[PDB]
């Protein structure tokens, strides 16, 4: 799975968790096997203005 | 307040929402401790002091 997302709401992407993206966007199986990788993309994803 | 001279509010005879707290940006820490964050909108309380 890919998407992208704001710095904070990273520590949302874990079984157990909740908030906006794990809440109504992206929730995981509380029992989750696999990884969840993730890196700072601002120089390649922000835009000016 | 000052740490050494801290202030409490008592919270008493009333109703609220927790979950417009935690969700909040504003929070720099929200940290718990015998309850979950999740969990705080099921209850009710003797009292709560902040």
């Amino acid at each position: 799975d890919s998407f992208v997302i704001r710095g904070d709401e990273v520590r949302q992407i874990a079984p157990g968790q909740t908030g906006n993206i794990a809440d109504y966007n992206y929730k995981l199986p509380d029992d989750f096997t696999g990884c969840v990788i993730a890196w700072n993309s601002n120089n390649l994803d922000s835009k000016v203005g | 307040a000052s740490v050494y001279a801290w202030n409490r509010k008592r919270i008493s005879n009333c109703v609220a929402d927790y979950s417009v707290l935690y969700n909040s940006a504003s929070f720099s820490t929200f940290k718990c401790y015998g309850v979950s964050p999740t969990k705080l909108n099921d209850l009710c309380f003797t009292n709560v002091y902040a």
